[PDB]
RNA sequence: CCCAUAGUAGGCCUAAAAGCAGCCACCAAUUAAGAAAGCGUUCAAGCUCAACACCCACUACCUAAAAAAUCCCAAACAUAUAA
RNA sequence: CUCGAUGUUGGAUCAGGACAUCCCGAUGGUGCAGCCGCUAUUAAAGGUUCGUUUGUUCAACGAUUAAAGUCCUACGUGAUCU
RNA sequence: UGGUAUAUAGUUUAAACAAAACGAAUGAUUUCGACUCAUUAAAUUAUGAUAAUCAUAUUUACCAACCA
């Protein structure tokens, strides 16, 4: 019922360099 | 489950309850 | 009445088990094995 | 002929200009707007700050963990301010203001969508630890009165001590871990893993020993 | 996070006490072991499983002898609340070529080389 | 009565007594500081 | 001196007390007088005398009372207690109050 | 449990402030008793505590509760040598 | 858990149960004179109205009553109804 | 029941250390008045804490709601 607010943050889905 | 701290005593393993019982002064 | 909300061993509010005298027993017998185990592992 | 004793005298002591506790504010000076995780393992285990005493003589001691917003605050603060005499006593604080921020969501939502907004801040304390330190021209049973009356009404077991009573509790504890006839102990079998017993530990039980379950101290427990 | 465990090096290190408690003598130290599982490897972590496999101890209550040297007490230390070790104890020696078929492993760990099964004339 | 987890004397004439069970706090001066345990 | 001062000396007339202070046994005795000569009894009955007279004849210690009825109450202290003796004594002036009324 | 007299209603403030609204001092009589620790009085009176005397109160100062809806819920047991 | 179906509001019918008691009973305290009340302990045997508007549950109003109780029972009960 | 707003001279109304407005008084002005100008009097819902800012309950306003 009540909606909700999103997150503002963005990115950060970068994987690990090995 | 629950976090490690709670506002309530959380019930152990029946392991470490026995270690508990053992290891009483 | 006696009632223990959802599955009995598992979750927030579960059935309170009791340390019994011979489990106690049954635990220092182990140990005194498991102590004499350090001692021939130290020479 | 009842014998008299001789009396304690306090008039090398010195009063500040400021005896009563200062006011806390709800929030820090500047607002915080970075938000913070849970981090539950800061009222976790022993306290190593504010462990001993500075200046006073009597203090409410922690013998728990918790967190502590305004409203404790100002139950410590009116509750020590009336019931003590500002010309024979002093009071001072040993915990920081509110400074932990408090996330949370607005009501009726569901899970997800981010993360909450700052709703208060609170102050993280650890057993062991000094709350609040008196001190002046005064024995122990005088304050002791309404230093537990506080001690009660704090989320956490508290008690009133004294330089003296404290150091006892301490001695007490040494002295039950040196005659204790058990020759089993929760420290000896933990950190030789007997019994593969570390599989139901934590690691912070190689340090705890036993006497802390997470928020909560257990002193019978040697 | 549950790992292994690393055993402090005091644990392994015999007081005066527990020398006139378990008969050992810390100047003629034994030779070999005498290990027998007496716990099940289920609901322990797998590598505590093949330790089990390469000191023989699949199946339980079976003694198996092992040297007393480092790298295989080192394995034991993993699993030493699995089992229990005894010292083997030599009353008559070592077994000879003649004496391979009467030997014969007591609960008290000595091998004795002179089966006869027979009531003692003393 | 007045039903007390911690009974508590509120006077001089105030007086303990363990009645049917439990403990009770009686006053003939001033009744109204009669207490039961709960 | 309190418990006997609620209750007043209204009936009673007289009372005497004879002992020997020498001997070893007029601890009760000199005990009840302490009482009885107090300033919260004898207040309540001025007519009410309080006599002391003290012996040294090697004779046992006695408390005499004597009440308006007529009656009297009498203690030998060497084997009674003062609070026996102030027991005793209470119960008949309840008694003897009734009686007159 | 027992018991309580006195410089004095200390000084100042106050309409009044007398041990006890506030500020200052907190000395002194008597074998012994605070220029008063708690009630109380419009202010006073008045009741207790700390005192002497008497002689053994010759204590603990470590914890205080509980209620839902078909019908409580194995039956029982404190004393014959740890198997 | 159930979508190869567990029919969902309120009401009618019949009610079963809890007591955290609305009335009736027995008690303690009162800033209880008495008459009326406030508060707490104990008590669940018995009882707990009829009407106007609203689909209503509630609510308001009218007239009464010793009192017009709070809840659970698949928001009791549609192979009984509406 | 719920939260959200709420309060300033006698009233009316910006703002809290108290501003202006109607009315009141006062003079100045006119033959006398009205208007106008000038002057004067006049207030912060009250309770507890920060020391004048958050709370506290009121106060009236303001929208919310059995259910299928
Ligand atoms: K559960
Ligand atoms: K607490
Ligand atoms: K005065
Ligand atoms: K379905
Ligand atoms: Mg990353
Ligand atoms: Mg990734
Ligand atoms: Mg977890
Ligand atoms: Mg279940
Ligand atoms: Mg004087
Ligand atoms: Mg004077
Ligand atoms: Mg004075
Ligand atoms: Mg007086
Ligand atoms: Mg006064
Ligand atoms: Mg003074
Ligand atoms: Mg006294
Ligand atoms: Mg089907
Ligand atoms: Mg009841
Ligand atoms: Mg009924
Ligand atoms: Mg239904
Ligand atoms: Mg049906
Ligand atoms: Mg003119
Ligand atoms: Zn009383």
């Amino acid at each position: 019922k009540k909606s909700g607010g999103s997150s503002k943050n963005l990115g950060g889905k970068s994987s690990g360099r090995r | 489950g629950s976090k490690a701290v709670t506002r309530h005593r959380r019930v152990m393993h029946f392991q470490r309850q026995k270690l508990m019982a053992v290891t009483e002064y | 009445r006696g009632r223990i909300p959802g599955r009995q061993w598992i979750g927030k509010h579960r059935r309170p088990r009791f340390v019994s005298l011979r489990a106690k027993q049954n635990m220092i017998r182990r140990l005194e094995i498991e102590a004499e185990n350090h001692y021939w592992l130290s020479m | 002929v009842k014998t008299l004793l001789p009396v304690p005298s306090f008039e090398d002591v010195s009063i500040p200009e400021k005896p009563k506790l200062r006011f806390i504010e709800r929030a820090p000076l500047v607002p915080k707007v970075r938000r913070e995780p849970k981090n539950l393992s800061d009222i976790r285990g022993p306290s190593t700050e504010a462990t001993e005493f500075t200046e006073g003589n009597f203090a409410i001691l922690a013998l728990g963990g918790g967190y502590l917003h305004w409203g404790h605050f100002e139950m410590m603060r009116l509750t020590i301010n009336r019931s003590m005499d500002p010309k024979n006593m002093f009071a001072i604080w040993r915990v920081p203001a509110p400074f932990k921020p408090i996330t949370r969501k607005s009501v009726g939502h569901r899970m997800g969508g981010g993360k909450g907004a700052i709703d208060h801040y609170v102050t993280p304390v650890k057993a062991g630890r000094l709350v609040v330190e008196m001190g002046g021209r005064c024995e122990f049973e005088e304050v002791q009165g309404f230093l537990d009356q506080v001690a009660h009404k704090l989320p956490f077991a508290a008690k009133a001590v004294s330089r003296g009573t404290l150091e006892k509790m301490r001695k007490d504890q040494e002295e039950r871990e040196r005659n204790n006839q058990n020759p089993w102990t929760f420290e000896r079998i933990a950190t030789a893993n007997m019994l593969g017993i570390r599989k139901v530990l934590s690691p912070y039980d190689l340090t705890h020993k036993g006497k802390y379950w997470g928020k909560f101290y257990m002193p019978k427990r040697v | 996070k549950f790992t292994r465990s690393r055993i402090p090096e005091k644990v392994f290190q015999a007081s005066p006490e527990d020398h006139e408690k378990y008969g050992g003598d810390p100047q003629n130290p034994h030779k070999l072991h005498i290990v027998t599982r007496i716990k099940s490897t289920r609901r322990r972590p797998y590598w505590e499983k093949d330790i089990i496999k390469m000191l023989g101890l699949e199946k339980a209550h079976t003694p198996q002898v092992h040297k007393n040297i480092p790298s295989v007490n080192a394995k034991l230390k993993v699993v030493k609340h699995l089992i229990r070790i005894k010292p083997l104890k030599l009353p008559q020696g070592l077994p000879a070529e003649e004496n391979m078929s009467n030997t014969c492993l007591k609960s008290t760990g000595e091998l004795v080389v002179q089966w006869h099964l027979k009531p003692v004339e003393q | 009565f007045k039903n007390k987890t911690v009974l508590k004397k509120r006077c001089k004439d105030c007086y303990l007594v363990k009645r049917r069970g439990r403990w009770y706090v009686y006053c003939k001066t001033h009744p109204r500081h009669k207490q039961r345990q709960m | 001196a309190a418990a006997l001062a609620r209750l007043g000396l209204r009936p009673v007339k007289q009372v005497r007390v004879q002992f020997c202070p020498f001997e070893k046994n007029v601890e009760s005795t000199r005990t009840f007088l302490q009482t009885v000569s107090s300033e919260k009894v004898r207040s309540t009955n001025l007519n009410c005398s309080v006599i002391a007279d003290v012996r040294h004849d090697g004779s046992e210690p006695c408390v005499d009372v004597l009440f308006g009825d007529g009656h009297r109450l009498i203690m030998r202290g060497a084997h009674l207690t003062a609070l026996e003796m102030l027991t005793a004594f209470a119960s008949h002036i309840r008694a003897r109050d009734a009686a007159g009324s």
